[PDB]
RNA sequence: AGAGAGGGAACCCACU
């Protein structure tokens, strides 16, 4: 649903670099040169972004049922 | 359910001794190191430390059981040699080759920050 | 190439797939009919000339990848499997845990399994865009490896990384709904909700 | 001693009472959704 | 009056016919739903060929 | 169910682009069970007139 | 029958990781070393969260999940800091704990995204690491809201993976395999390492059999909750203190038999 | 003209058609619709 | 007894600092239903501080 | 341990144990397995399949997309896979020297790694442990319950 | 009806009286454990704390079970139930007054089972008396019946979501009952073929039969890590193989340590050359494929399938019938244990390295492929001009038949045999062969060379559409790719014709699973 | 400190 935190084999923190990945893919940037932008050297954090669907934008569509 | 709590690993409670010495009865000269609450962390080391003595017949140590957090290391030294006192001996080497580079790391950090 | 160029444009020319059925490209082949057409499998062997085996085509196939069904179609490299573990990992497709719909919140399911951070595959199929499967995927890519080691991983088994579990691998949500409702009755025996 | 719940599609909040028909006020819509829970609740962040 | 038939999801007499994916956010049903089902006392139905 | 013969459940020629030739239960319902391919489409039918 | 003396050389030095080869030293203090950087390095990390109020699309302990494993700047406060557990105080206080505070109601049409930065602390030294931007935590439809109290506590990584502070520690010794522990079926199609020192006619060195494992080279990259130096110096630290309390027991141990 | 080598890339257009216009239920939803 | 059904904060060992409800209390220990883990643990009535 | 995952090739299997990241194996670099499978579920069932989406997923985790793995395409084989994966510094097999995780020592062999795609079936084990002592008993003869 | 009632397979006489609920027992899925004896299975501890053993309180355990009554229930040494002499039940989960919770000799408790207690574990489709046996209790954290590696075999569970009965006895009459007649060190060696059903499983196997080999040194320390896994070994590291450059102990000692008393055993090794014995070298094997323990002693020797295995006539079985029972528990578990953790040292594995053939090898199995097409495509040519003449027994249409199944049979052998010759002895899938752990000359054949020709109902694809197999094919077309035969590897991938005919097959196989097991388990049932 | 449990039958999907 929402990025991890931490890449699950590293612990590297990847949770901050979803909104910036989406950021240089809108910028006409390629997916890998996207990923090493952001500095992702190791493909188990690749992985994290390059594989990732950012799922809680279709959650946040409905209205809440608390108000 | 039955997950183990996390303290599980490194904490010990009442009645548990962190070290225990049971003087093998097999071949002179032996004894079982039951360390309590550990992992391979500290007996690889401490065995190849016990390797480095050239008084020591036999130097390993195992984990019955991963899930069980436990270690037995058996040492062997040579006869009028106690086994505690080259682990007595491996424990002290290790402490002071770890001060010494500790030091050197930070004699390293103190050039590498400061050209 | 005009159809491709028509059809790669979609609502700009509302040039859609019935079109193109309307065009007489396409038709809709039975069974029965199947007996007696001459079918081509790839456009690019089977229709230029060698030492030709028919040369008497009718019907050409879209794409061989499309004779499999939709949890067949999930399978990368379904061909290089053995036809036995296709049709196991077809069974094990309909059972994995996953965001299995977007208003799942709102659903009151019995036995809801949903997933805390799933993934689209790194290595997909062409069809997985049209099943949606990487929006509402069931699964996580994992770093695996093939190795012989303590003796956890033994026959069928696998072992796990624990502080990539506590990372969130794998951590799923179970959801389970309970229904009740009281029974107005000829007053010998009357359900009401209250604390006992 | 009243109990407030949350109006499904209304959003909003009303009493309720025992032995009352389950309808809002704005609309008399049907479903009623319990307010969250007042006591503390704590998590371990593992 | 004859009587009530159900009715599956996605059909051309459901009330969530061509509508946009906000409207059914709006309705609490996601758009990924494929429907063909029928809703009888709340349970989900499929009628297997 | 519970057949000792196989040809009700086995894969026929004719099972090609129509249905799934490797989606199956594999229980006690092999080959009676079956899952529908991809483009595989069935004619609801017209009038013949 | 004594140890040898290990020696450090420092190739680089980054806020991010830190890179040096120990030389002169056995196989297995090298990997402890590595071991203890992965786990027994303590660091401060949220370990008790309170939730207040909670409207967001996701749930409680999805949340309280994501606010683990947020790493938070401790590189001087977790020396001071005692264990939790260990404290004599009421269950929770200064000493032993840093509270953070997140209250955030989504009061306009945008999506509202609730980061690290919402977190606040009443230790100004204890705040999360996020140039970079923030840690995305949960994001917020119109309407929805979250009030959280979270207790940080001092833990290292045999506890939990909450309390890691490397992101990736590389350790590799013998890149042209000369002690040959690792045997290719065919060395040609090997890639080099980084530190191989052989010209690309030859693929690997020549065997020796009196050789042993020595000048380990590591790479230690940190995730941010500690500067790459300090990881390694907490290591050292932790591990001579657990060799140290081992001795103790020793020492108790034959004083007992005696 | 014809498409010679871009095919691969030219047979999953008319997929992606084909579940635009169709979709995966047409079966259900056709067959209780008539 | 008195503490059955009462939220209960456990304030020394482990376990320090999770919230719970007592499922069973005698005069030495008492169950602790957590709120965190999915496990009822046992801890004594002096380790224990009701909210 | 005891919950079901499976892979996308019927090589499902339960956990038999979860190591932490220091007991673990890695690399060269710091990349630790998330599973670790049994070399001996491959050749009987033969999933060369799944050696396959491995080989691919360290390909398309390095190029940076998302790989394609239709079925019948013959615009991708092993051996364009094994020439895209040496170009990014790795063995042209997907094997990798991984170092042991208790003793240090680099394991002889080279051990295959990369990532898969692998699925968390709905069972666990909590849903099917249950024991039973002299418990509820049935009324129509004095049996026990089912279930 | 009564005769309803009574009559059916869920009636009185079978389902109440023959097969009937039972407390007791405890059902959960099993996880492999290589690091417990063969006859211990790792409970859960929520399990532990639930089926209880009633203890008879005698002086000699009077303390205990009293600290274990204080204790009380979910103290989880403690106990639930506490017998009066009269038979009268007093709870220990509802916390009575401590006045009667005292305890002279005669009185039962009945207490939360702990480590040593005895229980029965058993699969479902018991089929003989190994799926059944008897094991010792250990308490484990995780909810899982961790149960050892070599009792895999005899049981038929493969850990893939298997889950196990576990039954208490709860006198001690049958306690001992079961001890003396169902322990698994007691079954070790069946009654139905004179030969051990255990034997060692696939990882062990393979890791002993890279550990046996000739060129196997190792370390010092490797050897003390080794050694202290053995838990029948004296304390006396054996003398070097090599002493003088860098001692170096062989494998074959570490293994000679193993083997308990003097055992003396001759096998042979799976790959042992059939001329060896002939000329010389037959002592002195050149391979090291002539397996020789003597005297207790690995002589020489590489241990496969055929010497630890189940086959009747190997190691395990020798150490059944000429030491004891418990110590072929313990040999089982000294194997299991200081290989694996050899294995540690060694590492195994298997990847799409060992699934490709170089370049020569590929051009040699493509040109058997296309001189054998060639030779069908002839035969057909032969039998459309009433060239082929029938064999006297069947008619022309099979003398056909039986020469293209001929043709292809012969091109699947030839190109198998060719494909196994380049395996370069690093190959996994040769490592797992050879070893015979799991796999075999077929599995490396179809994964490297060739899948080969697939099979319906014993014969080729039959004809479903009008006298054509596939719609793509061309009326009365009896090639190779027409009829089902695969000329593709699963390295390389099937055509889409070729994978569903392979899917065909395929579907042959698991409807003849899925119909064999009901008239199985009827001939046994009608049997016993 | 007040201490036991019940439904029952039918039919679907999977699990080894
Ligand atoms: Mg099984
Ligand atoms: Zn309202
Ligand atoms: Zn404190």
């Amino acid at each position: 649903m929402i990025i991890p935190v931490r890449c699950f084999t590293c612990g590297k923190i990847v949770g901050n670099k979803w909104e910036a990945y989406l950021g240089l893919l809108q910028a006409e940037y390629t997916e890998g040169d996207a990923l090493d932008a952001l500095g992702l050297k190791r493909y188990c954090c690749r992985r994290m972004l390059l594989a990732h669907v950012d799922l809680i934008e279709k959650l946040l569509n409905y209205a809440p049922l608390e108000k | 359910m039955n997950a183990p709590p996390a303290f599980e690993s490194f904490l010990l409670f009442e009645g548990e001794k962190k070290i225990t010495i049971n003087k093998d009865t097999k071949v002179p000269n032996a004894c079982l190191f039951t360390i309590n609450k550990e992992d391979h962390t500290l007996g690889n080391i401490i065995k190849s430390q016990l390797l480095k003595d050239p008084q020591v017949l036999f130097a390993g140590y195992k984990v019955p059981h991963p899930l069980e957090h436990k270690i037995i290391i058996r040492v062997q030294t040579t006869p009028d040699y106690s086994p505690q006192e080259a682990f007595t001996n491996a424990i002290t080497d290790l402490i002071s080759e770890l001060s010494l580079l500790e030091e050197r790391f930070r004699v390293a950090i103190k050039d590498k920050q400061e050209g | 190439k005009r159809h491709i160029d028509q059809l790669k444009e979609r609502e700009y020319n509302n040039y859609s797939w019935q079109d193109l059925v309307a065009s007489g490209v396409v038709e809709y082949i039975d069974t029965l009919e199947e007996e007696t057409v001459m079918l081509a499998m790839t456009p690019d062997d089977l229709q230029e000339k060698e030492v030709a085996y028919c040369s008497t085509y009718t019907h050409c196939e879209i794409h061989p990848s499309m004779i499999l069904g939709v949890c067949a179609s999930i399978i990368p490299f379904p061909d290089h499997n053995q036809s036995p573990r296709n049709t196991y990992q077809s069974a094990m497709g309909k059972q994995a845990m996953g965001v299995y719909i977007t208003n799942f919140h709102v659903r009151m399911d019995t036995l809801a399994h949903v997933l805390y951070y799933p993934q689209k595959p790194l290595v997909t199929t062409r069809s997985m865009e049209y099943l949606r499967f990487r929006e509402l995927p069931a699964g996580i890519n994992s770093i695996v490896a093939i190795a012989s080691y303590t003796g956890y991983n033994q026959e069928d088994s696998v072992i796990m990384n624990r502080s990539a579990v506590d990372r969130g691998f794998f951590r799923s949500v179970f959801y389970r709904s309970y229904k009740e409702q009281e029974s107005k009755k000829g007053f010998d025996q009357e359900e009401v909700f209250e604390k006992p | 001693q009243p109990m407030i719940y949350i109006c499904g599609e209304c959003h909003t909040e009303n009493e309720i009472k025992s032995r009352d028909p389950i309808r809002c006020r704005e609309c008399g819509y049907r479903i009623m959704y319990k307010k969250r829970t007042k006591r503390l609740v704590v998590f371990d962040a593992r | 009056f004859i009587g009530k038939i159900p009715i599956m999801l996605r059909s051309t007499y459901c009330l969530l016919n061509g509508l946009t994916d906000r409207d059914l956010c709006e309705l609490n049903e996601c758009p990924l739903d494929p429907g063909g089902y029928f809703i009888i006392n709340g349970s989900e139905k499929v009628l297997i060929a | 169910r519970d057949g000792k013969l196989a040809k009700p459940r086995q894969l026929h020629n004719t099972l090609w682009g129509m249905v799934c030739p490797a989606e199956t239960p594999e229980g006690h319902a092999v080959g009676l069970v079956k899952n529908l391919a991809l483009m595989a489409y069935i004619s609801v039918g017209s009038q013949p007139s | 029958p004594y140890a040898n003396q290990p020696t450090v050389r420092i190739t680089e030095l980054t806020d991010e990781n830190v890179k040096f080869i120990i030389e002169n030293t056995d196989l297995a203090v090298a990997n402890s070393i590595r071991r203890v950087f992965i786990a027994e390095v303590p660091i401060i990390a949220i370990d008790w969260v309170q939730i207040d109020a909670n409207s967001s699309v996701l749930h409680d302990e999805f949340i309280a999940h994501r606010l683990g494993l947020i790493p938070l700047t401790s590189d001087d406060i977790v020396d001071k800091l005692q264990y939790s557990r260990d404290c004599t105080c009421e269950e929770f206080c200064p000493e032993c704990s840093v509270e953070f505070t997140l209250d955030v109601r989504c009061n306009e049409d945008q999506t509202r995204h609730v980061t690290s930065r919402d977190l606040i602390s009443n230790s100004p030294r204890v705040i999360p690491v996020t140039e970079q931007d923030d840690i995305l935590i949960v994001k917020l439809r119109k309407g929805q809201e979250l009030r959280l109290r979270a207790y940080a506590k001092k833990g290292f990584g045999k506890e939990h993976a909450k309390w890691n502070p490397t992101a990736g520690v590389a350790f590799e010794y013998d890149p042209d395999n000369a002690l040959r522990h690792t045997v290719y079926p065919k060395p040609e199609e090997w890639p080099k390492s980084e530190y191989s020192e052989l010209d690309e006619d030859e693929s690997q060195a020549p065997y020796d059999p009196n050789g042993k494992p020595e000048r380990f080279y590591y790479n230690v990259e940190s995730c941010g909750s500690l500067r790459p130096e300090t990881i390694v110096l907490s290591a050292l630290s932790g591990l001579k203190k657990k060799l140290s309390d081992l001795q103790t027991q020793l020492s108790h141990e034959i004083q007992s038999d005696v | 003209e014809i498409t010679p080598d871009l095919w691969q890339e030219a047979c999953w257009i008319v997929i992606s058609s084909y579940f635009d216009e169709k979709g995966l239920v047409r079966q259900q939803l056709d067959s209780f619709d008539e | 007894n008195e503490l059955i059904g009462q939220t209960v904060r456990i304030s020394q060992g482990p376990y320090k600092g999770y919230i719970g409800v007592v499922k069973d209390a005698t005069e030495s220990t008492a169950r602790v239903e957590l709120h965190s883990t999915c496990q009822t643990i046992s801890v004594d009535r002096q380790r224990l501080t009701t909210v | 341990i005891g919950d079901k995952f499976a892979s996308r090739h019927g090589q499902k299997g339960t956990c038999g144990i979860q190591y932490r990241q220091e007991d673990m194996p890695f690399t060269c670099e710091g990349i630790t397995p998330d599973i670790i499978i049994n070399p001996h579920a491959i050749p009987s069932r033969m999933t060369i399949g799944h050696l396959i989406e491995c080989l691919q997923g360290k390909v398309s985790a390095n190029k940076g997309e998302i790989g394609d793995a239709t079925p019948f395409n013959d615009a991708v084989n092993v051996q364009k896979i094994s020439n895209l994966l040496s170009d990014y510094g790795y063995h042209l097999r997907g094997n990798e020297v991984l170092y042991n995780g208790f003793t240090g020592r680099k394991i002889t062999s080279q051990i295959f790694i990369g990532p898969t795609y692998y699925q968390r079936l709905k069972h666990m084990v909590d849903d099917k442990i249950h024991s039973r002592a002299r418990g509820p008993i049935q009324i129509l003869n004095r049996q026990p319950m089912e279930g | 009806s009564l005769k309803q009632r009574l009559k059916g397979k869920e009636g009185r006489v079978r389902g109440n009286l023959m097969g009937k609920r039972v407390d007791f027992s405890a059902r959960t899925v099993i996880t492999p454990d290589p690091n417990l004896s063969i006859d211990q299975v790792g409970v859960p501890r929520s399990i532990a704390a639930n089926m209880t053993f009633a203890e008879i309180v005698t002086p000699f355990n009077i303390d205990r079970l009293q600290e274990l009554v204080r204790r009380g229930n979910s103290q989880y040494p403690g106990a639930k139930y506490i017998i009066r002499d009269n038979g009268d039940r007093i709870d220990l989960r509802f916390h009575p007054k401590p006045s009667d919770l005292h305890l002279q000799t005669g009185y039962k408790v009945e207490r939360h089972m702990c480590d040593g207690d005895i229980v029965i574990f058993n699969r479902q489709p018991t089929l003989h008396k190994m799926s059944m046996m008897g094991h010792r209790v250990r308490i484990l954290p995780w909810s899982t019946f961790r149960l050892n590696l070599s009792v895999t075999t005899p049981y038929n569970a493969d850990f893939d979501g298997d889950e196990m009965n576990l039954h208490l006895p709860q006198s001690l009459e049958t306690r001992a009952e079961i001890q003396e007649l169902a322990m698994v060190p007691r079954m070790i060696v069946t009654p139905q073929s004179n030969r051990p059903v255990m034997g060692i499983v696939q990882d062990t196997l393979t890791a002993v039969r890279k550990f046996t080999k000739r060129d196997v040194f190792l370390e010092r320390g490797e050897v003390m890590n080794l050694l202290m896994f053995l838990s029948t070994w004296d304390g006396k590291v054996p003398q070097p193989a090599i002493l003088k450059p860098r001692p170096l102990w062989t494998g074959k000692q570490i293994f000679s340590l193993i083997i308990p008393g003097h055992i003396n055993c001759i096998r042979t090794h799976s790959t042992h050359p059939d001329d060896e014995d002939s000329g010389p070298y037959k002592h002195i094997s050149p391979g090291d494929t002539k397996v020789v323990v003597e005297n207790g002693e690995l002589i020489m020797g590489i241990l496969c399938k055929k010497s630890l295995g189940t086959s009747a006539g190997s190691l395990v079985h020798i150490s059944y019938l000429e030491m004891g029972h418990d110590i072929t528990r313990l040999f089982y578990s000294n194997i299991q244990t200081v290989i694996n953790n050899w294995l540690l040292i060694e590492g195994h594995t298997i990847g799409i390295g060992d699934s490709i053939a170089d370049s020569k090898t590929y051009q040699d199995i493509q040109n058997t492929i296309k001189k054998a097409k060639q030779d069908v495509i002839e035969v057909i040519e032969k039998a459309h001009n009433n060239e082929l003449e029938p064999t006297p027994g069947n008619t022309l249409r099979q003398t056909f038949e039986n020469q293209v199944n001929r043709i292809l049979n012969d091109a699947r052998d030839k190109t198998g045999s060719s494909a196994q010759k380049s395996l370069s002895e690093y190959n996994n899938f040769k490592s797992m062969v050879v070893s015979g752990a799991k796999g075999s000359k077929i599995n490396i054949s179809q994964v490297i060379a060739v899948v080969g020709q697939q099979n319906v109902e014993g014969k080729r694809i039959p004809f479903g559409f009008k006298h054509r197999t596939l719609p793509h094919f061309i009326k009365d077309d009896y090639g190779p790719e027409s009829r089902g035969f695969v000329e593709n590897s699963y390295l390389a991938g099937l055509t889409p014709t070729e994978f569903f005919f392979h899917a065909m097959g395929g579907r042959e196989g698991l409807i003849d699973t899925a119909v064999k097991t009901a008239e199985t388990g009827y001939i046994q049932r009608r049997l016993i």
